[PDB]
C-alpha cells in the first residue's frame, strides 16, 4: 500500500510513444510504463508536457495564410 | 362593433387624403365591421350580431 | 403554461334580474353577481401573468363592450378612462392590473346603467344575447389572430327568473355560435341564475 | 470614417469595422456588402435580385468562393481589366453597385475602380509577319517608356520577341497595362480557315458562357478558362478554332494528349486530315496548304537538346508561319523554365490557356497573366455537379492510427525513410482492403492511387490486385 | 431552469421563514404564478372557502389523463408548504396555508395590502426615452464587463465581489484580467429574464449577513415584478434595508433612481421582465469555408461572438467573422465546450439555412424514407470541425492522484483494489502487473483506510 503521487495517462498508443520519446529527451516525464494506454506521469510537468505535445501537433497541421 | 377594433385612420398622406375606410356594414341593422369581422361573421359565423342586438 | 383568454357574456335584463329580485329574498343581487364578476377577473389574471379578459353586456336595447373599453378613450374630457373621470368606486391601494380593469369595467356598468335608465320607458322583445355571444366569439377569433398561440373561453351570465322562457328567435344563433366555438376549439360555460331549472339550448 | 465613433467592441477590429457606411432603407433588394479595406464584396444568394447580381459579378469580379448560401467574390485589377474590354464602362459599374449593395460604395473603392480602369487599351500588341509591335493611340506613352527600353531596329516599336513577357510585366506593374486582342474579322493578311462545328455537336450553357467571356466584345481576347474534366474543356477550343477560323497550333503535355486532341478536332468540327498535322517523334509530316492546323506536344519546341534535322525544319516552318491562335492545354505546365518561352518563339495573335488544374506549388501560377492572360471564365463545380454536368463526388478523410511499434520506429527516422515507413502502416493495409472489398460488391470501378512504386507493388502483391507503374511495358 | 430554479430555491426556504414570507400579499400572488395550473387551480378553489377540503375530493377532480400531472402539483405544493395535512376521521385532510390564503384573499378581494404594491406620485416619464436606453446601458455595461472587451464605464464593487463568490467568473489580480468560465457562456445561453433569475439567486446566496433579512428581499423583488414601468413610486412603503437593496438594484439598473436618496424610484422594463416572457438581431450566418456573417447591431451579440470566432470585420449590418482554429482555443481554455458553441449557432441561425435545412431534409426523406434525420440548420462539415478541435484540445487526459505497487501477496492487492473501486476512486487494476491507481480526491481515504 504504498503511495506515489503521480498522473495516470488515459490516450492512444501513439501519444504513449510521444511521452516515451519524450521521456527519452529529458528525464523526469513518466515514472513507470503500465499498459498501451496507461502511463504514470510526473505531475509536476502535466501543462509542461502538454506544452511540447501541442508543439509538436503544430507542424502535424497545417495553418493556411 | 363585434370586435371593436380601432378603425386605422388609414390616411394615405395629407394630400393622398382619407381612401378604403375598413367599415363594413350590414344592410339590415346598419352596423360597420372590419375586415377580420366580415371575414369571420361570412363563414365561420353566419349570423349578424347587429342584426341581433336590433331589438325587434 | 399557455395563457388563455377569458371572454365573459353577461345578461343584463331589467324585467329579468328585477323578477329574481322579487323572487329572491334580497334586492340587490346584481350587485352581488357583479362582484363575484370582478374578484373572478382578479382570479382569472392572477392565474397567468399575460391571460387576457373580455366582459361584454346585453342589455335590452342593443350589446355594448365593458372591458376592454371603446377606444373612442382620447386622452380627453371624452377619455373616461384612468385618472380622467376617476371615480372612487373601488379602493386604490387594489393591484393596478386588478385596480384598472375592474374601475374600468365598473365605470361602463354604470354607464350601461344609465343609458339603460335614459330608455326605459321602451321595453324590448328581442334578446341581444345570442348576438352577445357572436361577437364574443367574434373578438375570440381577433384576439386570437393577433396574438400568436394563445387559448380562449366563455363565461355567460346568463338570468332566466322563471319569467322569460325558451325563446324560438334564440335557435338558430345559438347553434351557429356551437359550431363556431367548435371551431376555434372554444369551451362554453353558462351558469343559469333563477327559478327555471332547465335552459335546453344552453345545456 | 463617416462620423461615427468607434465602439467599445469595435477595438478587435484592425481598422476593419466598415460600420460607418450607412444602411440604406431599402436594403432588402440589395444582395451585396462592399468593403471598403480590400475590395472584397459579399453576395448573399438566397435574397431576390440574386441572378443579376451574380452575372454582374462574375463579370466585374473573381469569385474568392462559392458555398450555397453567401458568395464571396474579390473586385482585381485584371476582372475590371476583361469587363472594360467586353464593353463595360465605369460610371455605369459604379451605379449599379451602388444600386445593388446596402452599404454605400466608399470612395476608396470608386478610386479602385476608376484607377484600375482607365488608361487600358492604350498599349495594344499586334503581330505583322512573325514581328511584334507594341502600338499607342497617344505619342507621349513612347516617351514614357523610357526605363526598359528594348527596341530593336501609327506611334510603334518593334520589340525583341524574347523580351515580350518583361515588356508585359513592365506594363503591368505601371498602370498602362498590355492589351492584345485579335480581330479575326478585319485580319486578311492571315487566310482564313472553313473549320466549323459539326451540326451534330451541342454546347452546354457553361461553355458558351466561358466562350462569351473569351469572345466578348468582337475580337479573339488571350486568357485562361478552366473547366472540370468531363465538362468539354477540349469543346471549347474546338468552339474557339471554329469561331477564329485562322491558323491553330496545340499544344499538349502528352503524346496521348496530342493524338486525343487531333481525334477532337477530326470529330467534332469540320476538319480536314489533309488539314491537320502532327509533330512528334514517330510523326513529323504537315499540311501542305497555306492555312491548316497542328497539334504537338510542348517539348517540341521548348527543348534545346540536339535535335533531328526534320525537326529543326519543322520547328523553322513554325517560327516562319504566323499563327492567329494557339490553344495551350493544360496551362499550368506553362510557367516551367522551358514552357514558358513556347508563347515567344510561335507568334500567336490569340493565346486560350486550358487547363482543370489552375494551381501550382510555387508563386510562377499568378505570371500566367504575362504569359497568357487575363482569368476569363471560373466553371462552379458544385453548380455543374448539381445539374448532372459533373460527377458528384464525396470526398473522405480516413483516419489510419498509426501503429505502436511503426510509430516507435518512426520517431526516430530520416525524412525520405519518414515517408517510407507511414506509407506502409498495417492500418491503411486494412482500410484499402475494406475500402476495395465494399466497394467491389457495389459495382463500383476503383482506381487506388499511390505515387511510390513500392507502395504499389506491395498493396498490389498483398491483395492480388493489378498494378500500373512507370516502367510497365505500354 | 427558470421556474424550476426558483421552486427549488424556495424549497430550501425555512417553513417558518416561508409562513413569515407569506405575509405581503405580492409575495403569495407571485408565488401564485409559480405552481402548475392544476396546484394553481386547487388552491384558488381552496382560497375563498374556510372549510378544510379532504383530498379525496381532489384526486376525484382529475381525470385518469392527469394522474401524474395532478401527483406532481400536489407534491410541488406539499414542498411548498401551502398544505396543512389533518389526520381526522381517518381521512388526510388538507388545509390551505392560512397566511398566505389571507393574503392572497386581500390580493382579490381588495382588502389590507400594506402598500405592498407601493404608491404612485403621479410624476412620471416615457420609459422609451429615459428608463428603456438607461435599463439598456446598466445592463450592458455589466454584460460587456464581464465579456471582457474594454469599457470607458466599469461597475460598481458590489457586483464585483457578488461574481468573485460566484461559481462563474474566476478573478485574478496577479494577472489584471477577468477570466470567464463555462458557467459565463452558459449565462450566455438563456435569456435575460432567467439570466436574471440566476443572477438574484446568486445574490440571496450571497447575503448571509445580520445587515440584511431575507423576506424583506423577496417582498421586495416580488412587489419589483408588480410595478409597472412608466410610473414612478415613493420610497417610503420601503424599509431602510429594502431602501439599500433599492439602491443596490439602482446601480445594476433594475430601477432607475435619477438620483441617489431620491423619493422617486422609477421601474424599468427589466422589472416586468423578470416574471415572465413578452430577422431578430444576433442571427448570423455560416458557410462551408467557416465564414461569419452576423445580422447584429447590438455591441454585446457581437462581444460574445468574438470570444469563439476570428472577427474579421464589421459593417453596419454584418460582421465579417471567421472560425478559426485559434479563436476555438481561446473558446476552450474558458472552458467552454464545444456543444454549447454549437447550440449557440443553432439558435442563432439564419432563416435561410433554416429553409435549405428543410429542403435537404425533405431530399433525404423523398431519397431514403425508410429513415428520418434530425433538422441539422447549420451544415455538419463546420460543426465536424469543432468537434475535431474539441477532441484534439484533449487528446491525452491527465488523471492525478496516487497509485499502490509492491505487493508480495494478490489478497492485499485485491482486497485494496476492490475497496478502491466500490468507493469508485480506481482508474486501473491488473493482478499481473501488481498495480491499481486511484484519483486525487479519492488518495486520502485510501490512505486512511490502510493507516487503520
Ligand atoms: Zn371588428
Ligand atoms: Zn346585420
Amino acid at each position: 500500500a504504498r503511495a506515489r503521487k503521480g498522473a495516470l495517462v488515459q490516450c492512444d498508443p501513439s501519444i504513449k510513444a510521444l511521452i516515451l520519446q519524450i521521456d527519452a529527451k529529458m528525464s523526469d516525464i513518466v515514472l513507470e510504463e503500465l499498459d498501451d494506454t496507461h502511463l504514470l506521469v510526473n505531475p509536476s510537468k502535466v501543462e509542461f508536457v502538454k506544452h511540447e505535445l501541442n508543439r509538436l501537433l503544430s507542424k502535424n497541421i497545417y495553418n493556411p495564410m | 362593433f363585434s370586435c371593436q377594433s380601432r378603425f386605422p385612420i388609414l390616411k394615405n398622406h395629407k394630400n393622398g387624403k382619407l381612401l378604403t375606410s375598413s367599415r363594413y356594414r350590414c344592410e339590415d341593422c346598419k352596423q360597420e365591421f372590419c375586415v377580420d369581422c366580415d371575414v369571420f361573421i361570412h363563414e365561420i359565423l353566419h349570423n349578424c350580431p347587429g342584426c341581433e342586438s336590433k331589438p325587434v | 403554461e399557455s395563457p388563455s383568454l377569458l371572454t365573459v357574456i353577461i345578461e343584463i335584463a331589467p324585467k329579468l334580474w328585477t323578477t329574481f329580485d322579487e323572487e329572491g329574498n334580497e334586492k340587490g343581487s346584481i350587485i352581488k353577481v357583479l362582484e363575484a364578476l370582478i374578484v373572478f377577473l382578479n382570479a382569472h389574471l392572477a392565474f397567468n401573468s399575460a391571460n387576457k379578459v373580455a366582459v361584454i353586456a346585453a342589455y335590452s336595447q342593443g350589446i355594448k363592450y365593458l372591458y376592454p373599453e371603446s377606444t373612442s378613450a382620447l386622452k380627453a374630457s371624452e377619455s373616461e378612462n384612468k385618472t380622467r373621470s376617476d371615480l372612487k368606486i373601488i379602493n386604490s391601494d387594489m393591484y393596478r392590473r386588478f385596480r384598472n380593469v375592474d374601475e374600468t369595467l365598473v365605470e361602463e356598468i354604470y354607464k350601461l346603467f344609465e343609458l339603460e335608465k335614459k330608455q326605459i320607458e321602451q321595453n324590448s322583445q328581442r334578446s341581444t344575447l345570442a348576438g352577445a355571444m357572436s361577437a364574443g366569439l367574434t373578438y375570440v377569433n381577433r384576439i386570437s389572430k393577433e396574438s400568436v398561440s394563445l387559448k380562449s373561453r366563455l363565461l355567460v351570465l346568463t338570468c332566466g327568473s322563471g319569467s322569460s322562457k325558451d325563446e324560438i328567435f334564440q335557435y338558430i344563433p345559438i347553434m351557429n355560435c356551437i359550431f363556431s366555438a367548435t371551431k376555434m376549439k372554444c369551451p362554453i360555460d353558462v351558469v343559469k341564475i333563477g327559478g327555471s331549472k332547465e335552459s335546453t339550448f344552453l345545456q | 470614417p463617416a462620423d461615427f465613433v468607434p465602439d467599445s467592441v469595435s477595438g478587435m477590429f484592425r481598422s476593419h469595422d466598415f460600420s460607418y457606411l450607412r444602411l440604406r432603407p431599402d436594403h432588402a433588394s440589395r444582395p451585396l456588402w462592399i468593403s471598403p479595406s480590400d475590395g472584397r464584396i459579399i453576395l448573399e444568394s438566397f435574397s431576390p435580385l440574386a441572378e443579376q447580381a451574380q452575372d454582374f459579378l462574375v463579370t466585374i469580379a473573381e469569385p474568392i468562393s462559392r458555398p450555397s448560401h453567401i458568395h464571396e467574390y474579390k473586385i482585381t485589377a485584371y476582372s475590371l481589366y476583361a469587363a472594360v474590354s467586353v464593353g463595360l464602362e465605369t460610371d455605369d459599374i459604379i451605379s449599379v453597385l451602388d444600386r445593388l449593395s446596402k452599404v454605400p460604395v466608399a470612395e476608396s473603392i470608386i478610386n479602385f475602380i476608376k484607377g484600375a480602369t482607365i488608361s487600358y487599351g492604350k498599349v495594344k500588341l499586334v503581330i505583322k509577319h512573325n514581328r511584334y509591335f507594341v502600338e499607342t493611340t497617344q505619342a507621349d506613352i513612347l516617351q514614357m517608356l523610357l526605363n526598359d527600353s528594348v527596341i530593336g531596329p501609327v506611334h510603334s516599336f518593334e520589340i525583341a520577341n524574347e523580351s515580350v513577357e518583361v515588356v508585359k510585366k513592365r506594363c503591368q506593374e505601371i498602370d498602362y497595362p498590355v492589351l492584345e486582342e485579335y480581330d479575326f474579322r478585319n485580319d486578311h493578311r492571315n487566310p482564313d480557315l472553313d473549320i466549323d462545328l459539326k451540326p451534330s455537336t451541342q454546347i452546354r450553357p457553361y461553355q458558351e458562357k466561358s466562350l462569351s467571356k473569351m469572345f466578348g466584345n468582337g475580337r479573339a481576347r488571350s486568357g485562361i478558362i478552366v473547366l472540370p474534366c468531363g465538362a468539354g474543356k477540349t469543346l471549347v477550343g474546338i468552339t474557339a478554332a471554329c469561331t477564329i477560323k485562322k491558323s491553330v497550333i496545340v499544344l499538349c503535355t502528352s503524346s496521348v494528349s496530342v493524338m486525343q486532341w487531333r481525334q477532337q478536332f477530326l470529330q467534332w468540327c469540320t476538319l480536314q486530315p489533309e488539314n491537320c498535322a502532327v509533330f512528334t517523334s514517330d510523326n513529323k509530316e504537315m499540311f501542305q496548304t497555306e492555312s491548316g492546323l497542328v497539334v504537338s506536344t510542348y517539348s517540341m519546341v521548348a527543348n534545346t537538346r540536339n535535335r533531328s534535322h526534320d525537326s529543326q525544319k519543322v520547328m523553322d516552318f513554325l517560327t516562319g508561319r504566323e499563327w492567329g491562335f494557339i490553344i495551350l492545354d493544360e496551362v499550368h505546365v506553362v510557367p516551367a523554365a522551358m514552357f514558358r518561352r513556347v508563347v515567344s518563339t510561335i507568334a500567336a495573335h490569340a493565346k486560350l490557356g486550358l487547363t482543370a488544374t489552375l494551381v501550382r506549388e510555387d508563386d510562377k501560377i499568378g505570371d500566367l497573366n504575362f504569359l497568357i492572360g487575363p482569368k476569363l471564365y471560373e466553371a462552379n463545380w458544385m453548380e455543374l455537379s448539381q445539374k448532372g454536368h459533373i460527377a458528384n463526388v464525396q470526398c473522405a478523410e480516413v483516419w489510419c492510427p498509426m501503429t505502436a511499434e511503426f510509430y516507435q520506429e518512426y520517431l526516430r527516422e530520416t525524412a525520405r525513410k519518414r515517408m517510407l515507413l507511414y506509407i506502409m502502416n498495417p492500418t491503411k493495409f486494412q482500410a484499402c482492403q475494406f475500402l476495395i472489398q465494399y466497394h467491389e460488391r457495389r459495382g463500383d470501378k476503383i482506381i487506388v492511387f499511390s505515387d511510390n512504386v513500392y507502395a504499389l507493388q506491395e498493396y498490389a502483391l498483398k491483395m492480388g490486385k493489378p498494378f500500373i507503374y512507370g516502367s510497365t511495358p505500354q | 431552469s427558470l421556474k424550476h430554479s426558483v421552486t427549488q430555491y424556495l424549497e430550501e426556504i425555512p417553513q417558518q421563514v416561508q409562513n413569515r414570507l407569506y405575509t405581503s400579499p405580492a409575495t403569495c400572488l407571485a408565488i401564485y404564478r409559480i405552481l402548475p395550473p392544476l396546484a394553481k387551480f386547487f388552491i384558488m378553489a381552496m382560497v375563498f372557502n374556510e372549510n378544510e377540503v379532504p383530498l379525496l375530493d381532489l384526486d376525484k377532480w382529475v381525470n385518469s389523463n392527469g394522474k401524474l400531472q395532478f401527483q406532481n402539483a400536489i407534491k410541488s405544493m406539499k414542498s411548498l408548504h401551502l398544505l396543512i395535512p389533518n389526520k381526522s376521521s381517518g381521512t388526510l385532510m388538507i388545509n390551505l396555508n392560512p397566511t398566505f390564503k389571507i393574503s392572497l384573499r386581500n390580493a382579490l378581494t381588495g382588502g389590507e395590502v400594506q402598500n405592498s404594491f407601493g404608491v404612485v406620485v403621479e410624476e412620471n416619464v416615457v420609459s422609451l426615452d429615459l428608463l428603456d436606453e438607461y435599463s439598456a446601458n446598466k445592463w450592458e455595461t455589466i454584460l460587456h464587463f464581464m465579456v471582457g472587451t474594454p469599457l470607458a464605464k466599469i461597475p460598481s464593487e458590489k457586483v464585483l465581489n457578488l461574481l468573485k463568490h460566484s461559481k462563474l467568473m474566476e478573478e485574478v489580480n496577479s494577472t489584471g484580467e477577468f477570466k470567464i468560465t463555462n458557467e459565463g457562456f452558459q449565462f450566455l445561453l438563456q435569456e435575460i429574464n432567467s439570466q436574471l433569475w440566476t443572477l438574484l439567486l446568486q445574490y440571496l446566496k450571497m447575503i448571509e449577513t445580520s445587515k440584511m433579512d431575507l423576506v424583506d428581499v423577496l417582498h421586495f423583488i416580488f412587489m419589483l415584478g408588480a410595478l409597472e414601468v412608466g410610473k414612478a413610486y415613493k420610497i417610503d412603503a420601503l424599509s431602510e434595508t429594502q431602501r439599500i437593496m433599492l439602491q443596490d438594484m439602482r446601480d445594476y439598473g433594475l430601477v432607475f433612481q435619477k438620483h441617489s436618496n431620491d423619493s422617486i424610484f422609477y421601474p424599468t422594463k427589466l422589472a416586468l421582465m423578470l416574471t415572465s416572457d413578452t430577422i431578430p438581431d444576433g442571427s448570423l450566418i455560416v458557410e462551408t469555408n467557416f465564414k461569419i456573417y452576423s445580422y447584429s447591431n447590438s455591441p454585446l451579440q457581437i462581444a460574445v461572438l468574438s470570444l469563439f470566432v476570428h472577427l474579421k470585420a464589421r459593417f453596419v449590418n454584418m460582421v465579417l467573422g471567421q472560425i478559426t482554429r485559434e479563436s476555438i482555443r481561446r473558446a476552450l481554455t474558458n472552458g467552454i465546450t464545444a456543444d454549447q458553441i454549437i447550440a449557440y449557432l443553432e439558435t442563432h441561425a439564419h432563416p435561410q439555412m433554416r429553409r435549405l435545412a428543410e429542403e435537404k431534409l425533405e431530399k433525404k426523406l423523398e431519397l431514403d424514407p425508410n429513415c428520418k434525420e434530425p433538422l441539422q440548420v447549420l451544415p455538419p462539415t463546420v460543426v465536424d470541425q469543432i468537434r475535431l478541435w474539441q477532441l484534439e484540445l484533449d487528446r491525452v487526459i491527465t488523471y492525478e492522484g496516487s497509485l499502490y505497487s509492491d505487493f508480495e501477496t494478490s489478497q492485499e492487492y485485491n482486497l485494496l483494489s476492490k475497496y478502491a473501486q466500490d468507493i469508485g476512486v480506481l482508474l486501473w487494476k491488473d493482478d499481473k502487473k501488481k498495480k491499481f491507481f486511484i484519483s486525487k480526491e479519492g488518495n486520502s481515504q485510501v490512505l486512511d483506510f490502510a493507516k487503520r
